[PDB]
């Protein structure tokens, strides 16, 4: 903290 | 910018209509506050347990304190805060609240997209305009969630911890926590901007590679103009390698961000632990203060692990929401409604006065065009293939606006009339009708929704399509369109006739289709048109002889201008439409 | 099933070709082992620190032990294990390794998709077949990652903790941990299946709602056949409500799963903490053992938070990989290559012997068809609109196979010849040529890749397209196709002529286009065909008079059967092609 | 756990 986005 | 966007988000936060949802919003905020309180409380009870354990306390007090601490650790998240009973009650109630906002926003967008003028819809594609809307609704929902329930709580936790350490623990631990968290946030943002540059660079090439693969799969001509399978394979490999280099750069940047965050938290933990141990040895702090500091530092760290992602998502959702707002503000209704008053459709007299219209830039299509149709009389339009006939058909229906001139229905200018009644009173048969994915009965009743089933069957009989509906196995439940079976030409033309029968209009803006079909079915269709256009003002557009021969007033358009006027036989004798009819169709 | 699928995954694990990557794989496995060791070690050092603190130890040993513990906590993840320096080195090196496997799988799929026969590609669409391939490569990568680096390490951690507690701590804590983890895993799986059912039920309706919205946007006929904006809004609202109900069910199931996992871990923690406190009070355990147990239980819990997701993803990726394997095994090369030996193209004599072919089920198209073309001589094919002419063109190119009969080129059966030389020796002009998104020069050289630029320019001059290329602003770098500007008919026909000039074939399987265009450009195109088909065996397919009048042997096909044979004038005198020519084009 | 599906 993926990666999503 | 941030203040304005926060103002819009706050405006969207409160459910305006229902009272039963504001109570849920208040309960959710209270639960957030309770989670902050538990975040403070749990390490204190851990310290109390350790302190009691180190001084040989009796079993009863220890048992009750252990039970209380375990209960608090159950209420607080057992890990990462997204696990406790609290904040899960909150996720439940916020499910119920957020569905309302999602529905309202989606319906607002969908109700605005259906009132914009035609030129707007011919301009832009449908996929892009639907992607913007979907991303906008997701953006508003995600912005509310992310900010309110994941970003402000953490920045409150940091401040609360700073206060607690600086006032109730010692003075230097406040400095330790403050410096650690400040460095963490600063480094996270600074690295995140760099990394998002890399991410965009990679995404573009990913899309390019996918496009190359799609293209090579679609055109199975590779076998034809060469034995070029190897060439396509090699180009695919090169594109893959390019994308892969970009991906390596992006993900190495991600690893660097993770490492710098971990190093900052580790330095903070080291300094705090060493100072706490030294103070404990000097009889200034108790044994439990050490575990208090360790647990609280870990507890602060855990939510902070996801702030680069939140920064990226907040920025992307802000720009997406601005796109959605800027298409919600696009009030391009250029063919708007000044004034009101429904059109009084006495009999259907249509008038024209040297109308000037030009939708294509530079050139003008319709100039000095004026004609008149008596009620019931049928007018035809013939000429070279182009747009003038369909253009005038669109103008009569109030799709575009006349630049200069006058156009009336029954001695009433349609520029001052409401669009609803105008469009209700005028039927139309398009070039090719389209059946959306539903049942045949539904497609028939789409002309007038309120009508019952018996009218549907009666009009299907009147249009000569009902037997073919009975030919389908399910019948009135048959799936039609892309999802269902395909339909022939006569079928869809007849369903269009059926729905325009349902609408019961006064003027029939007939636009004859050019679809090729057998002459028997074609003449049956034309007969059905003749008995549906009877006792109704009609304007016919076709390239065929059938409309020309029996019409009442034939008009010819050249470059959107009337060159020949009169009846069939006069135009035949003039040496005009005679040559066109003999050359075009023979 | 699990055993075989694991066997395939293991086969894909080891990089077969490069040695520099097996070293990286071994290093990654060693880092995984080191992470397990750190997982064990860190709580022990925490216990040592607390024990030293409670007995008033001097500052030196405390300082060094604190520094060592902080260093170990830095090496291990400061949170959730996905944070430490170790496993981030692992993510780096596994980036470098997984890239290789992704490339290899994608290239294998893309090289297999280009060798299947034509019927296969006419059958299935392209979007579905590319989705399966992409999802398959992602499935193999994700399966390797998920399983090897996130599922087996955790099940090893649980066992290691059970052993450590049951042997070095006490006997009952082994029972506590064993029962807690067993209940956790069982409940997670049991709830997860149920929740998957709910999730699928929701996803179907989401897709339906999106389809309804797309359909209502595309058809801006809502204005025409009614004032039906309100109806299209209302149906959208009903669909939205249905989707929202399903979504609420699914997400409530998710909340229930989270709560049951949290309750199980809380019960385990409560039992362990109470027992440990009671034992400490009775002078059996030290003060540090309490924090040891608490920290280790939290450490076990943190990875366990993501096992329903891993179960779901493992099942989905297994079925996806099975799909990808089952299209990799689909060896449908029905028109394969028995034997070898390149075709000897002496002059281009083509033969036929009562060939029987039938690709449409039931009916047969080509039966008892036999003809012959002398080298250089041009043959034409005329008849009703259908498939027989294009079908025979496809048969000559070795796309399908002859059910029964014989077909030879220069006294050599093409059933025993390799496809590569056959397809290399025969040129062709299709119905409508397609230019993939690239530069004009690249489209020209696509006929023969190895050729230089000068040949490209010479052939563009020979085809009469070079001036129009100079008309474009950039010229030889101009973007063509969907990405670039559009092209007129003569342009693309001439670029096809150019590339077939580059290929330098012996037989020209000309298939005249039916695209409407000006007669001057059409006759220029036909002249270009005439000088490109000169001194080359030609088969011409057209509905026009130009090919018929000057051909050497006209053939007529009726239901895929030869009815008229001979020359132009004999067919004219017979009363055959005369009526067809006078009726079709006039 | 995400919803990733
Ligand atoms: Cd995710």
């Amino acid at each position: 903290x993926c990666e999503c986005g | 910018d941030f203040g304005r966007k926060l103002r819009l988000l706050s405006g969207y936060l409160w459910p305006r209509g229902s009272p039963a949802l504001q109570l849920v919003v208040l309960i959710c905020l209270g639960l957030m506050g309770l989670e902050r309180a538990l975040n403070v409380l749990v390490p204190i009870f851990y310290r109390n347990i350790v302190n009691l354990l180190t001084e040989k306390a009796p079993w009863n007090s220890l048992a009750w304190t252990v039970t209380s601490y375990v209960f608090l650790k159950f209420l607080q998240g057992g890990g990462t805060g997204s696990t406790g009973f609290v904040s899960n009650l909150r996720t439940f109630l916020w499910i119920r609240v957020q569905q309302f906002t999602s529905r309202r926003v989606e319906l607002l967008i969908f109700s605005h997209l259906h009132e914009l003028s035609l030129r707007w819809h011919l301009g832009r594609r449908t996929g892009e305009v639907l992607r913007i809307a979907d991303r906008g609704t997701s953006s508003v929902t995600g912005l509310l969630s992310y900010l309110v329930f994941n970003v402000i709580p953490t920045l409150a936790d940091i401040i609360i911890g700073i206060i607690y350490f600086s006032m109730f623990f010692n003075a230097w631990f406040g400095l330790i926590v403050f410096l650690c968290m400040s460095l963490y946030l600063t480094l996270t943002i600074v690295v995140t901007e760099w990394r998002t540059k890399f991410r965009r660079a990679m995404n573009t090439q990913e899309n390019a590679t996918r496009a190359r693969a799609v293209d090579s799969l679609l055109n199975f001509e590779t076998v034809k103009y060469y034995n070029a399978e190897s060439y396509e394979v090699e180009r695919y490999r090169e594109a893959i390698i390019k994308y892969q280099g970009l991906e390596w750069k992006s993900s190495a940047s991600l690893v660097l961000l993770n490492q710098t965050q971990n190093l900052v938290i580790g330095l903070g933990l080291l300094a705090g632990s060493l100072l706490c141990a030294y103070f404990v040895t000097e009889q200034k702090l108790q044994v439990g203060d050490y575990v208090l500091f360790g647990t609280y530092i870990i507890q602060l760290y855990m939510p902070l692990n996801w702030f680069g992602t939140y920064y990226r998502m907040i920025q992307t959702n802000f720009i997406d929401m601005e796109n959605m707002f800027d298409l919600l503000k696009e009030e391009t209704e250029v063919k708007d409604l000044p004034g009101a008053g429904p059109l009084r459709f006495q009999k259907g007299r249509i008038e024209f006065e040297n109308v000037h219209f030009s939708y294509a830039d530079g050139r003008e299509t319709l100039q000095d065009v004026s004609f008149t149709v008596m009620p019931g009389q049928t007018l035809a339009l013939v000429g070279p293939s182009g747009a003038g006939k369909s253009t005038i058909l669109r103008l009569l229906f109030r799709f575009y606006d006349i630049s200069s001139g006058c156009i009336r229905i029954d001695g009433q200018d349609i520029s001052q009339v409401t669009q609803a009644s105008l469009r209700s009173h005028i039927g139309v048969v398009p070039q090719d009708t389209v059946l959306f994915n539903d049942t045949i009965a539904d497609n028939i009743r789409y002309g007038r929704v309120t009508a019952g089933n018996d009218e549907v069957e009666a009009a299907a009989q009147a249009a000569g399509i009902h037997d073919a509906i009975m030919a389908f196995p399910e019948g009135y439940r048959t799936q039609v369109g892309e999802r269902g079976l395909k339909l022939s030409g006569g079928e869809k033309q007849r369903v269009a006739i059926a729905r325009t029968i349902l609408k019961a209009p006064g003027i029939i803006l007939l636009d004859e289709a050019t679809s090729a079909l057998d002459t028997s079915n074609e003449r049956a269709i034309q007969a059905s048109l003749a008995k549906v256009c009877a006792n109704r003002t009609t304007i016919v557009v076709a390239h065929r002889l059938s409309t020309v021969v029996n019409a009442d007033q034939i008009l010819v358009i050249k470059d959107g201008c009337i060159v020949e006027r009169g009846r069939h036989e006069a135009l035949l004798s003039r040496g005009g439409v005679y040559a066109d009819m003999w050359q075009l169709q023979q």
